[PDB]
């Protein structure tokens, strides 16, 4: 889901648009500006929230190692879900 | 935000991190500010944006450095060239003698500050009341 | 201090003297032999600007270090083991010079 | 044509302010109060030659190096750059 | 103006001085050097190129990364035009040939295409127009190529009022076409003159120096909606000038007059090949006329620019058609010719 | 296993070696350190250099034949800046040497080649990157730097990016030279951490 | 060797072979560095430091990195002695702005003055 | 907090380059060597006693300095600020009527401290910071 520009480029998920008075397009003239498809905003509220059966959790985003170091988030506050700081995927309390 | 939609021409200075600049204190102690970031598009210092005016001018203005502006502020005031340095004063006396037979009166009416609550020491002089930080900061006040 | 060869000004002045004379001496050789797009007048005039250049130290260790400089610069110009790309970069024919008065510095650049 | 603005510089412990030390500790009151629209500007500092700056209108000034003077002539030099 | 346009700079390649300019016919001659002094100063040039990539190759080193970008085109259609021109601050056209083809000829080239730039570029909305013309380009002239130079003088016009038609005279330099047609007289063993070189003057001028020109005309705003015409300081008799040039050459130097209608009839019969021509009728026809006496117009000395004349840099040029047995001699052993203001 | 091992006999015995040479050249040796890593610093005076290099080859109880690394460290807080180092190296005896005299960029230093041909490149290195004349060299034309390079570039007050840049044109066909604007800036990083990092190698005030 | 007896100011401009711009348009802070004030360490603030007045940097009109026009404001420079760097200052001939060295002052600071019966040095929490 | 995190205002309504009155009644913006001319044309014109410049706020003590002389020359004792400071009696001379005449170290040096004019916890917030210390550390009456 790529938004485009008024101009007709796309737009990064870093909110970068090129304006229409700009002549940094001129590189963009018959040669494809590069705009990766699957958005990291997007692509989080994809997954649902993790059930914590305790207060404290702690993820490691998956393969031990491979993902990120093991932080032990809070799962006390019930009206907003807590987020991995290193991921951004998101644990609710069970109960 | 204020001088410059009611304004004939604009010319753009630096600012207070972008000019190697002098300021006093209410201490009467004046320092220096070296330039951390030059200012951004057109925007030259405030001395030499004077001295170019007075280049297009017909006014010979006795600038070449920012050496000779040093010069020039020991030659009208040698306070603002010895940094870090509050220069001890006196004469209190005279000036007391002097206001003692101004015949001036207060009158009833209750002074006070226009920053008396806490909502509009986040807004002033134009860089406060421009920024998105201190905007929030009286939006948060204010609920 | 301790000296380098002169004891007093004017005799590292006689060999800047003897400098200038092997390299006047020298520049037309160095002009004719290095296929030059030069003559030798402004040749010997950037020779000679290039004297004034440093022309302001009156200091003897200073001036005995700017003979050894002007004699590497002499060595690397009897032999070639200096170019034709090297030997004249002192003209900047290609870079512009940096303007004097106060409006057109005000113009470029925050200086 | 006329005395746009008198700046009277001063140091605090050298002896050759001690004359414009003397005419700002007894003779400065009269001077300021008969004519106050004129701004006799004090600015004093630490070890300076202690000078008047009397600048005059369209930018040109007049420097009278006011060192070691005595308790006598001290205002007869302003107000001699006062008259003139 | 935009925020990105705005100079910032010393003045090497990799400052900013947003002069973003499309550089039209920059693969030739006086594009090189143009394309030099624009990405010396620190500017975003766009070259339309023609020509396979190799020709266009050698303009890549002229500045920072980025600052030069080259356009496929072609100039049938005032689509890749205006594909080109849209995004610019300046646009600087360079186009032409000396010799006419099976394909274009010399009114389409001179005319339709200037044309097509400019009202691609007008509908684009640019801010300056440089447009490079012939010095003698006039209605009247006898000249193919001038008449053709001064019809599209008045498209140009006609198309956008604020067009800078610059006029350079005859232009030397390391790959010229002036000062090589000379120097491949050479191999013909008798250099041929219309009655013997004098009744004709030329005023060459330095390639450098009208690159400068064209580049600080990109930046000076009292020169807007002017036409300015470029000059050496020193005219030169022709045949003085054949002389000087086979003097610091040093081959000999037998000249020769035959008329112009034979002259023609040469030119014709070298010019009918299908590959590129060492001359054409209006290449002959262009360097066997008189020049313009210099009034009434603005030059080269009020760009801030100093023009440098003959006798200073064309050793640059003549070293390479230049014989072993005076390949090292200097400038000021050979005399200088004669500078004629009749 | 952490920590490397100390064999101090090489301590005690090279720093009788250390008070040997400092005894044995009164005149020219400032003073000699002893390091933690088995090796002498023996710092001397520029005007005697040359006693103290054929001592320290010629000598059958030295005999240090080998030069092996000559070279300045720029040090601007000194009155002399530049602290040249002469690391020699015994084939005979297993065993090496630091000589460390000082220079002035103004000051000289009278040339080791007739005691040592391996200094014949070294000090003109050395002239080239620091910037100090070398008395009665045969040559001393200048070897690393470019042909006309103003500048030696070693030292402290000389930057990183330098100061010419070479770019070709097509105006002169010339590789010419140009004054160095970057295209990147290098981020100067202050890897310097604000805590006190070694008790034992504490400046007093 | 005989010494020789001069006595002038040291200029190295021609053996360090800097532009003449680089000396005559630039001026030289000398000065002990700020304490960085979310640190507690005094280990940055022994030495006197040297840096050049910040010259004009902009963006990269491809990218958008930091292109400065000036070769010296990369560089920082270590001395220990206020006098030696103004001997380096006065050698290396540029226009010297020197900044004092401020130390902290003795506060007499006690954990029992925190805790006082008529002074107003009572802590309200703990 | 003010100061610090004002710096996000350096970065945003930030005047660039010179802007000039269009004719027809906007500003648009031009190039120094246009603006400085009509600055020029529009300064030679009127000179004497109607030529006034009101500084303040964020401005040097070298702009002022360069200003003072570009219209001391043009004759003018016009130089007006932001805030208003009463010149009745000894207003700009004997500088002991606009300082801070006891040093900020010595404000812990006081016994009795009187604040007529404003509160100091939004007005030099700093200064109600060595008030508190010094109200802290020693007996002090504020009043
Ligand atoms: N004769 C002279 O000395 C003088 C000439 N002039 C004129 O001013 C200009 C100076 O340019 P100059 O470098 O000398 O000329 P060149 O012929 O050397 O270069 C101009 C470039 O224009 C391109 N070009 C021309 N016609 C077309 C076309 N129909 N389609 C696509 N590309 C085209 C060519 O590219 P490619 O072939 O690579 O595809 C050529 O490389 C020319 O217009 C010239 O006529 C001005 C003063 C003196
Ligand atoms: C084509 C190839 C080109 C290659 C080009 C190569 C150019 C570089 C050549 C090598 C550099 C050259 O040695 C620089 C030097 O000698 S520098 C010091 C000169 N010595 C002094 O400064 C001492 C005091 N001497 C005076 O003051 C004199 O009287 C003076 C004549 C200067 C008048 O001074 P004043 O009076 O104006
Ligand atoms: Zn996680």
């Amino acid at each position: 889901g790529v938004q485009v520009s008024p101009s007709g480029e796309k737009i990064t998920h870093t909110g970068q648009v090129y304006d229409e008075k700009d002549y940094r397009r001129v590189r963009f003239v018959d040669r494809q500006k590069e705009v990766n498809e699957n958005f990291a905003i997007d692509l989080i509220a994809q997954q649902p929230v993790n059930e914590v059966e305790h207060r404290i959790i702690a993820c490691d985003g998956g393969g031990g190692a491979l993902g990120h170091p093991k932080v032990y988030i809070n799962l006390d506050k019930e009206t907003k879900t807590g987020t991995c700081g290193y991921c951004g995927l998101q644990f609710k309390q069970h109960h | 935000d204020v001088g410059a939609p009611m304004a004939d021409v604009i010319l753009p200075g630096a600012a207070y991190t972008e000019k190697s600049a002098t300021y006093v204190n209410t201490e009467g102690r004046a320092q220096q500010t070296k330039v951390a970031v030059t200012p951004p598009g057109l925007a030259r210092e405030d001395w030499k944006i004077i001295r170019a005016l007075s280049e297009i001018a017909g006014i010979t203005l006795p600038y070449d450095t920012l050496d000779q502006v040093r010069n020039r502020l020991e030659e009208v005031s040698p306070n603002l060239v010895r940094y870090d340095d509050i220069e001890e004063t006196n004469y209190f006396q005279q000036a007391s003698e002097l206001a003692k037979l101004v015949n001036q009166e207060v009158l009833a009416d209750p002074l006070v500050p226009p920053q008396l609550t806490i909502k509009d020491f986040y807004m002033t002089d134009s860089i406060s009341r421009a920024s998105q930080t201190m905007a929030k900061c009286v939006k948060a006040v204010t609920e | 201090v301790k000296p380098i060869f002169s004891r007093d000004l004017n005799e590292a002045k006689r060999r800047v003297r003897e400098l200038y004379r092997a390299w006047y001496r020298e520049v037309p050789n160095t002009v004719h032999l290095m296929q030059l797009d030069i003559t030798v007048k402004q040749g010997r005039d950037k020779v000679r600007e290039m004297f004034m250049k440093n022309a302001h130290v009156t200091d003897p260790r200073v001036v005995d270090l700017l003979v050894i400089k002007g004699k590497m610069e002499l060595q690397e110009t009897i032999k070639v083991w200096k170019q034709r790309t090297h030997v004249m970069r002192f003209f900047h024919e290609t870079e512009t010079p940096r303007p004097k008065d106060f409006l057109s510095k005000f113009y470029m650049g925050h200086d | 044509l006329g005395l746009r603005e008198i700046r009277v510089h001063l140091c605090q412990r050298s002896p050759g302010s001690q004359g414009v030390r003397d005419f700002i500790v007894q003779r400065y009151v009269e001077l300021k109060k008969a004519h106050p629209n004129l701004p006799i500007l004090i600015r004093e500092c630490s070890e300076v030659q202690p000078k008047l700056w009397a600048r005059y209108a369209f930018g040109q000034e007049k420097t009278v190096s006011l060192n070691n003077l005595s308790a006598d002539e001290v205002t007869r030099a302003m107000q001699n750059v006062l008259s003139g | 103006l935009h925020h990105a346009v705005i100079p910032h700079g010393k003045g090497g390649r990799s400052s900013v001085s947003g002069v973003v300019a499309t550089v039209f016919g920059a693969t030739g001659f006086l594009g090189r050097y143009v394309v030099n002094h624009l990405g010396r100063m620190g500017s975003q040039v766009i070259i339309p190129y023609r020509c396979d990539v190799y020709d266009i190759m050698h303009l890549r080193l002229m500045g920072d990364l980025g600052q030069l970008t080259f356009l496929e085109w072609d100039a049938r259609d005032k689509d890749s035009i205006r594909k080109a021109v849209q995004h610019s601050n300046v646009v600087i056209n360079l186009i032409g040939r000396e010799w006419e083809t099976r394909n274009f000829d010399f009114e389409d080239v001179f005319v339709n295409i200037p044309r097509a730039i400019a009202q691609a570029s007008k509908e684009a909305g640019v801010e300056r127009f440089i447009h490079v013309s012939h010095l003698n380009a006039s209605m009247k002239s006898s000249s193919k190529s001038l008449r053709s130079k001064a019809v599209g003088e008045k498209e140009v016009r006609s198309v956008f009022p604020e067009a800078i038609i610059i006029r350079p005279s005859d232009i030397f330099g390391r790959e010229d076409r002036f000062l090589n047609h000379f120097a491949n007289y050479r191999w013909f063993l008798a250099v041929p003159l219309v009655s013997l070189g004098f009744k004709t003057v030329k005023q060459p001028v330095y390639v450098a120096d009208v690159s400068k020109g064209i580049v600080n005309a990109t930046k000076d705003p009292d020169a807007v909606g002017k036409t300015f015409a470029f000059t050496g300081p020193n005219r030169y008799l022709l045949f003085h000038l054949v002389k000087y040039i086979f003097g610091m050459t040093h081959r000999t130097f037998i000249p020769y007059p035959l008329p112009l209608f034979v002259y023609s009839w040469i030119g014709k019969l070298f010019g009918l090949s299908p590959f590129e021509p060492w001359t054409t009728k209006d290449k002959v026809e262009r360097i066997h006329i008189s020049d313009v006496m210099p009034t009434d117009l603005p030059g080269l000395e009020d760009l801030g620019v100093q023009p440098t004349p003959l006798e200073l840099k064309s050793i640059e040029v003549l070293r390479r058609h230049r014989t072993y047995r005076w390949l090292s001699s200097e400038i000021e052993e050979t005399k200088p010719a004669k500078t004629v203001n009749y | 296993p952490t920590v490397r091992p100390r064999s101090d006999v090489t301590h005690k015995q090279l720093s009788a070696f250390g008070e040997y040479v400092a005894e044995i050249l009164p005149k020219y040796v400032q003073q000699v350190q002893v390091s933690c890593l088995d090796e002498l610093e023996i710092c001397i005076h520029p005007d005697g250099v040359i006693p103290t290099l054929t001592f320290l080859r010629d000598h059958t109880n030295a005999q240090f034949k080998s030069l092996a690394d000559l070279t300045a460290v720029d040090v601007p807080t000194r009155q002399n800046r530049f602290e040249i180092v002469y690391n020699l190296l015994s084939l005979r005896f297993n065993s090496r040497i630091r000589v460390k005299t000082y220079a002035d960029e103004l000051t000289p230093i009278d040339s080791i080649v007739s005691v040592h041909i391996a200094a014949n490149w070294y000090e003109r290195e050395v002239w080239d990157m620091f910037g100090v004349f070398f008395f009665n060299h045969p040559d001393l034309r200048r070897i690393l730097t470019d042909y006309g390079f103003e500048g030696h570039p070693f030292r402290k007050d000389f930057p990183l990016t330098g100061y010419v840049e070479l770019r070709y044109d097509d105006e002169v066909k010339r590789v010419v030279a140009e004054p160095v604007e970057l295209a990147q800036e290098f981020r100067k990083f202050d890897l310097n951490s604000p805590w006190e990092a070694f008790p034992a190698y504490r400046q007093p005030p | 060797t005989q010494l020789i007896t001069v006595d002038e100011k040291l200029d190295i401009t021609t053996l360090t072979g800097v532009p003449e711009e680089h000396i005559k348009t630039r001026k030289v802070r000398i000065f002990v560095p700020a304490r960085n004030n979310m640190q507690s360490g005094v280990n940055n603030t022994k030495k006197w430091k040297m840096e050049f007045d910040t010259r004009e940097r902009w963006e990269n009109p491809l990218m958008g990195w930091a292109s400065t026009a000036d070769p010296l404001s990369n560089m920082v420079l270590t001395f220990s002695a206020k006098e030696d760097a103004i001997a380096f200052a006065e050698k290396n001939g540029w226009s010297y702005d020197v900044e004092e060295k401020k130390v902290p002052k003795p506060k007499s600071k006690s954990y029992g003055a925190n805790f006082s019966w008529n002074k107003r040095t009572r802590v309200s929490t703990k | 907090d003010k100061t610090r995190f004002a710096y996000d205002g350096l970065k945003r309504q930030r005047l660039t380059e010179p802007m000039v009155r269009n004719e027809k009644g906007l500003l648009t913006y031009t190039s120094w060597e246009d603006a400085l001319s009509r600055v020029a044309g529009m300064l030679q014109n009127f000179e004497g006693n109607a030529v006034a410049a009101i500084a303040g706020g964020l401005v040097d003590a070298e702009a002022l300095v360069a200003l003072k002389d570009l219209l001391n020359k043009v004759d003018s004792d016009n130089l007006c600020t932001e805030e208003i400071f009463p010149t009745e009696g000894a207003g700009t001379d004997l500088r002991s009527n606009y300082l801070l005449n006891t040093t900020i170290a010595g404000v812990e040096e006081a016994d009795v401290v009187l604040l007529v004019g404003t509160n100091p916890r939004f007005e030099a917030p700093l200064f109600n910071a060595r008030i508190r210390k010094s109200w802290l550390h020693n007996d002090l009456k504020v009043a």
